[PDB]
């Protein structure tokens, strides 16, 4: 079996190629005492006696020593396999520095002795999962609008937005506190749950605010120790920040950023408009697809055909795309083999994983 | 609306029945809803003809 | 008497038309090994009579109702097929033998066992009371019978669900 | 969209390992979906098939195929996917091929080597 | 003859696995019969009776294969009894 | 598919534009596909000469007789009656 | 080779003679349209039906102009 490992800024997803879903998902954290190293859920569970590190906080690996520990954890603890016995498909963020790609390659072959490996861009895998090779795609925990044409991401048109799930969770804690409650402590986990369960994107912000101000029709209850609290306009005000970052003191929203299309050759822009795919946990808010449709339509030419694709399984579309790719007959010749690595070294990744 | 999208889905079965396509009622609603997403239909013609091919190797 | 001659008459006794004559089809020489296998084979044709008499006696009077027709007209779609089998068997008589028939007609020895015993359990039932006595044959478990009778019920209970979508009435 | 391909792969799966084949058939769905992506009006393609109907007879059926696409206007990409995928003498010639395909399917087993067509002897 | 006696029991059990005897205030409705216990489900003779019983006090209101030394069916029953209660208990709260 | 090229040659349009006419062309061509009269190129020839003579153009009536033979000389045309029956009508 | 170029010559001849019969008869056809009506008439098609079509599409192109 080939392994598929999706390296996420907040959560890593791991499993076996061919499967419909990852076998394991865990926090991208490594902790050491304030057993010497803790990784994943355990690090989170015992965070009280540990100092936590986030080696891929914004999608890009910043500490390779701890990233190596996350991968070790992935193989031996989560999947219970020996990496030297299975090819490994890894995912990377859009605009990942070339040097990082070589580092990942060297670590897999030299540290884990993988028989074969490959690295693919997250957004590209999500597009594959939707059955397309062309389109524009990703909102996760700590961080993109990625135009893709014929399977190739267009780096010049890729845009990064340092606004994602983490920021939305903290913003919800802030407005719930302003409501009269008090969510300030690492309470952050509780609010993250409230966010994932009761939030939604309003089709029209002002109208929704007016409804919530004059009635209780949008209110939902949430039970903590038994205390039941009420969440009102906070339900949609929280994700509204994706469309209006100023609510967070940030100077463009996701609809406006999806600018990426305008940076592409005019001849493929219509293909992108007609194939705008959503992926990532932060795109799971109910109502987000219709809101994007409305907002993009307002920005694009009146004669443009706009279509937003929001797969029900988009939270794991990156991993699923990797499972699909690694299972393709034509992809087998694409793996970087240990032989090829020994022949050309780490830099082969640029040619093999273009 | 669900009454309209039922009729439009019921008419579309007949034009797939006289065109002699093997698509039954269940696989049709799967493919109609999947085409409704926005996938290109030139590719779906190949997956169904291959899924039906590997299915025959079992029997 | 040659074995082929027996294969000629048996293909008729499967219908009611009689060496083999008419309650067992007593055959009347030949060796004992032949008479015994004919006896059982000839008797299958006798069953076909009991199921034919009902779909002919009750297709005569016009006071059997609307359910008693969809039943008496669903015992015929399960008889044309029994007339297709007799078609195939006759084309090969021009080779098949007695011991070869037993495997050919081992299955239609059961369908002609449920139907010939489904028309006796519901003799005087007309109207809905008949659609309730061909449903008391589904609690059987036998996957071959419970999937046959549960089809005749789907035809007999069509007129009943025609009044309902439109209970003894008084003129 | 990541699930609508998972429900599609279930319908085309013929009922009975049914737990790993779905995992492998989802590969054939993806391995074949991206080949076309790597590499004209809509109603006209129906008429070109409406023509070939009328030529070989069956006129009214062809006058029906055009009758529905006219009311389906008052979705275009859906019909573009569908286009991609003696009355007595034929009766006596059907009920005669049956008796040729019924006495053959069982005489090919009745007369053979002992234990070929039998599945219990293959154990 | 072990492939055979597995082909029979695989087919002589479909009716049973598609439906413990019933009667006609609620502890006398369904009651375990002690003799007819497979003696390899004897461990879970009480969760089966308790699983269907909860399904009936809601209905009137409004795959398993045998393997040796592998408990894939003993685990399969617990996965349904753990849902049989969560639909009735929630139905009363 | 060939009938639709014709509707794009006569009417200058794309097949996505002109689809009402092509709906009328399938109505006439279809159900009228089989030839209704016995086919012979002799009779159709003696009617294109009789027509060019009627216009006082007696010189082209003897030139056609030399162009109708060349059609038989090469031999890539199977139905020569049809294409002449049509060229005469237009 | 050769027999594939001798056929392209015997077709440019006939398509040039049929264009002469077309002008002395004063059909409004031209060299491009006339090659479509010839191909159709090769497969076998009623010239009483095909000419009703051309007499109609030319009769509707004026209501639009």
């Amino acid at each position: 079996a080939a392994l598929v490992v999706d390296n996420g800024s907040g959560m890593c997803k791991a499993g076996f190629a061919g499967d419909d879903a990852p076998r394991a998902v865990f926090p991208s954290i490594v902790g050491r005492p304030r057993k010497d190293s803790y990784v994943g859920d355990e690090a989170q569970s015992k965070r009280g006696i540990l100092t936590l590190k986030y080696p891929i906080e914004h999608g890009i690996v910043t500490n390779w020593d701890d990233m190596e520990k996350i991968w070790h954890h992935t193989f031996y603890n989560e999947l219970r396999v020996a990496p030297e016995e299975h090819p490994v498909l890894l995912t990377e963020a859009p605009l990942n520095p070339k040097a990082n790609r070589e580092k990942m390659t060297q670590i897999m072959f030299e540290t884990f002795n993988t028989p074969a490996m490959y690295v693919a861009i997250q957004a590209v895998l999500s597009l594959y999962a939707s059955g397309r090779t062309t389109g524009i795609v990703d909102s996760g925990d700590g961080v993109h609008t990625v135009p893709i044409y014929e399977g190739y991401a267009l780096p010049h048109a890729i845009l990064r937005l340092d606004l994602a799930g983490r920021d939305l969770t903290d913003y919800l804690m802030k407005i719930l506190t302003e409501r009269g409650y008090s969510f300030t402590t690492t309470e952050r986990e509780i609010v993250r749950d409230i966010k994932e369960k009761l939030c939604y994107v309003a089709l029209d912000f002002e109208q929704e605010m007016a409804t919530a101000a004059s009635s209780s029709s949008l209110e939902k209850s949430y039970e903590l120790d038994g205390q039941v609290i009420t969440i009102g306009n906070e339900r949609f005000r929280c994700p509204e920040a994706l469309f209006q970052p100023s609510f967070l003191g940030m100077e463009c929203g996701i609809h406006e950023t999806t600018n990426s299309i305008m940076k592409c050759d005019v001849d493929i822009r219509k293909d992108l408009y007609a194939n705008t795919v959503l992926s990532g946990g932060t795109t799971m808010y109910p109502g987000i697809a219709d809101r994007m449709q409305k907002e993009i339509t307002a920005l694009a030419p009146s004669t443009m055909k706009i279509k937003i694709i929001a797969p029900p399984e988009r939270k794991y579309s990156v991993w699923i795309g990797g499972s699909i790719l690694a299972s393709l007959s034509t992809f087998q010749q694409m793996w970087i083999s240990k032989q090829e690595y020994d022949e050309s070294g780490p830099s082969i990744v640029h040619r093999k994983c273009f | 609306n669900l009454n309209a999208v039922r009729e439009t889905m019921d008419v579309l079965l007949e034009i797939s029945r006289i065109l002699n396509t093997g698509l039954d009622m269940e696989t049709l609603s799967i493919c109609v809803r999947l085409c409704e997403q926005g996938i290109n239909p030139e590719a779906l013609s190949s997956v169904i003809k291959e899924l039906r091919k590997a299915t025959e190797a079992l029997k | 008497i040659t074995e082929a001659a027996l294969v000629r008459d048996i293909l008729y006794v499967f219908q009611g038309i009689d060496n083999i004559k008419m309650n067992c089809y007593k055959v009347e020489n030949l060796s004992r090994s032949l008479r015994d296998t004919a006896v059982r084979l000839s008797e299958l044709g006798w069953l076909h009579n009991k199921i034919r008499r009902y779909t002919d006696q009750r297709s005569l009077d016009r006071s059997f109702g609307l359910v008693g027709q969809s039943f008496c007209a669903a015992l015929h779609q399960e008889l044309r097929e029994y007339y297709r089998l007799l078609s195939v068997l006759h084309s090969q008589l021009q080779s098949l033998t007695l011991r070869r028939l037993l495997v050919w007609t081992y299955d239609p020895k059961i369908r002609l066992k449920t139907l010939a015993a489904l028309v006796d359990h519901c003799q005087g039932r007309k109207g809905g009371e008949l659609a309730s006595a061909v449903h008391a044959y589904t609690k059987t478990g036998d996957p071959y019978m419970r999937s046959l009778v549960q089809h005749i019920l789907s035809l007999v209970s069509h007129p009943v669900l025609s009044f309902l979508y439109r209970v003894a009435s008084d003129p | 969209i990541t699930q609508l391909f998972d429900d599609l792969c279930e319908a085309l799966l013929p009922a009975a390992n049914r737990k790993r084949a779905k995992r492998s058939l989802k590969k054939v769905a993806y391995n074949a979906l991206f080949t076309n992506l790597f590499q004209l009006p809509a109603r006209n393609k129906i008429l070109m098939l409406s023509f070939d109907l009328r030529v070989g007879g069956l006129g009214p059926k062809a006058d029906r195929l055009e009758e529905l696409v006219e009311e389906l206007e008052a979705v275009g990409s859906v019909l573009d996917l569908l286009v991609q995928l003696m009355d007595v003498q034929s009766l006596i010639s059907r009920e005669e091929c049956l008796c040729h395909s019924m006495i053959q399917e069982t005489l090919q087993v009745m007369e053979a080597a002992p234990g070929t067509g039998l599945p219990t002897v293959g154990l | 003859a072990q492939e055979l006696c597995l082909y029979l029991t695989k087919a002589a059990s479909a009716p049973y696995f598609e439906v413990v005897e019933e009667h006609e205030y609620w502890d006398q409705r369904y009651t375990i019969v002690q003799q007819q216990i497979p003696s390899f489900l004897q461990k879970m003779a009480d969760k089966i009776l308790s699983t269907g019983k909860y399904l009936n006090v809601v209905r009137e209101c409004g795959e398993i294969i045998y393997t040796l030394k592998e408990r894939a069916y003993v685990e399969q029953i617990e996965k349904a009894f753990n849902y049989a209660s969560k639909v009735l208990l929630d139905f009363l709260m | 598919v060939l009938l639709q090229n014709l509707c794009c040659r006569i009417l200058g349009r794309s097949e996505a534009d002109v689809a009402q006419q092509f709906q009328y062309a399938v109505r006439v061509i279809g159900s009228n596909f089989a030839p209704t009269v016995e086919r012979d190129e002799f009779l159709v020839a003696e009617k294109i000469k009789k027509e060019l003579i009627r216009q006082r153009r007696e010189a082209d009536a003897a030139l056609f007789s030399e162009l109708h033979r060349k059609l038989h000389s090469q031999g890539v045309l199977k139905n020569k009656w049809s294409i002449l029956y049509l060229l005469l009508s237009l």
